[PDB]
DNA sequence: ATCAATATCCACCTGCAGATACTACCAAAAGTGTATTTGGAAACTGCTCCATCAAAAGGCATGTTCAGCTGATTCAGCTGAACATGCCTTTTGATGGAGCAGTTTCCAAATACACTTTTGGTAGTATCTGCAGGTGGATATTGAT
DNA sequence: ATCAATATCCACCTGCAGATACTACCAAAAGTGTATTTGGAAACTGCTCCATCAAAAGGCATGTTCAGCTGAATCAGCTGAACATGCCTTTTGATGGAGCAGTTTCCAAATACACTTTTGGTAGTATCTGCAGGTGGATATTGAT
């Protein structure tokens, strides 16, 4: 039984996020839509993280690469260095 | 045969998940998604454990925030049910799109 | 092997001055580090701009002060300018 | 030999901070008070946060501060929430908040 | 006698003012406002006249954009009349409040 | 010096017609009547914030004149970068 | 004597870019090829903007570029729009755009 | 009177290259000038931060390039990177 | 209302994952002594910026009228919440080796310094031209009928 | 549809501000040419810590049922658009005066630099314990009747 990686982000999980977010009732189209948004977020962050990697001549993405990407995408993250 | 009314568990889940701080996406699937996405920019890459956890902390944080705004957008439209149109408005206004 | 400098220690002293019976987790201490570096960069970068805007080549405590006023909210900015002004005084008033 | 920090009345490292200013390309030259000032301001803000964090750990019957406590301490303070409004505190979660219109009628 | 129906001049104005670029607030009043506010921060301040124009170019652009987001909020709630709650929501979601 | 007229209530020089025009550039077709006071409040906050910062630059430069650069730098801090006035 | 610009086949001033890289305290040292690249990149982007702006001048039957043409150019181009998403072009106005639901009839 | 410099000349050369019959108002030229200085800072800043993250005292054309890749969007970046690499290569092979 | 079903709270226990504590180097702060650099303190300019007066239009304030929008009301149908569990994907924990990081080396490339040469800025005068703002007058657009 | 009111369109036409054109002075760059310094690429390799995978774990896919939410329809009330009318205030363009940005020339004060002590702060290791879960029983909340 094969599947799309993105569908790894399961309706239960998404609904949980929504609940932390204070949401009581959820349309059924939210799940796909949420997956697209999440994808665009990760594309954007990772693209920049990986760019930091390549600049360093590395084959590993370090948590600083990520922290620095987050910073510059205005999503600054505390607790992973920097 | 006992049955809670539609909304009673949902409220309950909110109260629960607003209280806790655990990540809510299962790690492995999240981790596979990271690597699929990353493969497209550079092949044969490795990820520090923490570099993947930082992402998951970031995404989850981001998405939970978007749902707050999304929920406010539904409530503006006199609904209590969040639809994609709500997400799109929120992102539009935040300046992530359009 | 090589040294990884942090603030994770000065933080702990400050924690003890403030809450002598209280201690702190690894992660919590990580957050406090990020915080300190964040605010450090913000204040430094703003001070750096001030000094460049005025063709000055020196970041003096006046730039620090102005930067603090630009970066911090009302009361927060104000208790901070006192503390910083105080510190310079005490350091100066010391043979 | 006396540490500039002890002279200044501070736990935070005046020297280190002087160095960090020298090597961050902020300016050609750095005044002598500048790192004292800055160190003091950093210590201060650290204090205020640890103070409130502490209280939140105390309030939840705990002696060790964890990220959550920092999150509660920061987002319930108007000015710290502002200073840190575009910052994610890992493992912090969110404040309990449910919109009234979602609360059950009867 | 002749009457355009409610909305019809409104749409006319939108086309008109979206086609042009002149500042929409009167210069002199804006200047007074700027001076009042500054004066409350520091007395005896003088203003490069271009500083006042920068302020007005900036304020007007800020509000025109706020009114765009404000409008989408009205239309989201199936209205065509922007109201204070629309401004309020737009400002919240922007992170202003 | 000799006198200098007292400024008061100058926010009211942001009139209803002016506000109506800004909204039309913003695409707005119909306007609730409480918008005018709401807008005035939103604008006053925007202006105080920008000016407070701009004057902070003026003061730091030891000037008594607020320059377009003081404003341009304030706008940049505030994430409202402005082209067309130097910098 | 050849300018380094001509050496590099650029209109934009490589020397001046070098100086500014120095006086701006960006790092201790500046490799000899950085200003060259940089001045190239700026020249390219200003060619890109001028191209689309000129077009927008010609469309409005005009010979001289004004700010409104820069505004039209930047805001109709996805990528320039993004690169300049948080920038205000004085005297630029906005793009004509009326939400459909506002238009009369059905 | 002091020499206030600008990019007006470089901008006007490039304008003639792409539209040889087209002029520019002084206000528009001001806008262009702001644009160039803005992007200069943005690139130079990302470069500065980059070298610093990787403990290099030197901003080379390699750091400019990565900065560009970080700052600019897709197609613009691709083209900027070519024009850059091209101007360098040519320059290096022109002494 | 009472009453059952079930979720939540609270008191107490306890092993160990994760704090706090200790030690011992040593990188980098501090101390010392010259070697630059810098930000003024005075002492003058020419500005822009303030103030103010008068004329004029161009837009603002106001009141009236009623079109049509908003929000109240009502309702049917559709659509998401709640529901029990074993199938299966994730979690956990153990193990080779990829590559990050430590170290050392040396020259291609950087700064530094004193010449030499050029260009980009401004300021003084001069010329020009694109187009802003006015003019009918021929072509829509809207709304009453 | 047809008809009249008025907004819209566009094209040509003169005054003119704002643009382009030199001219020329020159001061500040930018360039050129040695002498001097070194940052970091390059090569070698130690040892974290990351990919892989086997067994242990528990969250999720599923299909059914109907509660209650959403969106459509209708409609009475009243808010906000349009517009005519009366005239105040902003705009425009003078003119003077001065308060003050913007320079330049000399030093005392401050900060950088090369060199040596003297710790404070880190990694690596050694004890120490806060609290994450577990259980037990009381208590609160929800929903049916
Ligand atoms: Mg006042």
């Amino acid at each position: 039984v094969l599947r799309d990686n993105i569908q790894g982000i399961t309706k239960p999980a998404i609904r949980r996020l929504a609940r932390r977010g204070g949401v009581k009732r959820i349309s059924g189209l939210i799940y796909e839509e949420t997956r697209g948004v999440l994808k665009v977020f990760l594309e954007n962050v990772i693209r920049d993280a990986v760019t930091y990697t390549e600049h360093a001549k590395r084959k590993t993405v370090t948590a600083m690469d990520v922290v620095y990407a987050l910073k510059r995408q205005g999503r600054t993250l505390y607790g992973f260095g920097g | 045969p006992h049955r809670y009314r539609p909304g009673t568990v949902a409220l309950r889940e909110i109260r629960r998940y607003q209280k806790s701080t655990e990540l809510l996406i299962r790690k492995l699937p999240f981790q596979r998604l990271v690597r699929e996405i990353a493969q497209d920019f550079k092949t044969d890459l490795r990820f520090q454990s923490s570099a993947v956890m930082a992402l998951q902390e970031a995404c989850e944080a981001y998405l939970v925030g978007l749902f707050e705004d999304t929920n406010l957008c539904a409530i503006h439209a006199k609904r209590v049910t969040i639809m994609p149109k709500d997400i799109q408005l929120a992102r539009r206004i935040r300046g992530e799109r359009a | 092997r090589s040294r990884k400098e942090s603030y994770s220690i000065y933080v702990y002293k400050v924690l003890k001055q403030v809450h002598p019976d209280t201690g702190i987790s690894s992660k919590a201490m990580g957050i406090m580090n990020s915080f300190v570096n964040d605010i450090f960069e913000r204040i430094a970068g703003e001070a750096s701009r001030l000094a460049h805007y005025n063709k000055r080549s020196t970041i003096t405590s006046r730039e620090i002060q102005t930067a603090v006023r630009l970066l911090l909210p009302g009361e927060l900015a104000k208790h901070a300018v006192s503390e910083g002004t105080k510190a310079v005084t005490k350091y100066t008033s010391a043979k | 030999a006396k540490t500039r920090s002890s002279r200044a009345g501070l736990q935070f490292p005046v020297g280190r901070v002087h160095r960090l200013l020298r090597k961050g390309n902020y300016s050609e030259r750095v005044g002598a008070g500048a790192p004292v000032y800055l160190a003091a301001v950093l210590e201060y803000l650290t204090a205020e946060i640890l103070e409130l964090a502490g209280n939140a750990a105390r309030d939840n019957k705990k002696t060790r501060i964890i990220p959550r406590h920092l999150q509660l301490a920061i987002r319930n303070d108007e000015e710290l929430n502002k200073l840190l409004g575009r910052v994610t505190i890992a493992q912090g979660g969110v404040l309990p908040n449910i919109q009234a219109v979602l609360l059950p009628k009867k």
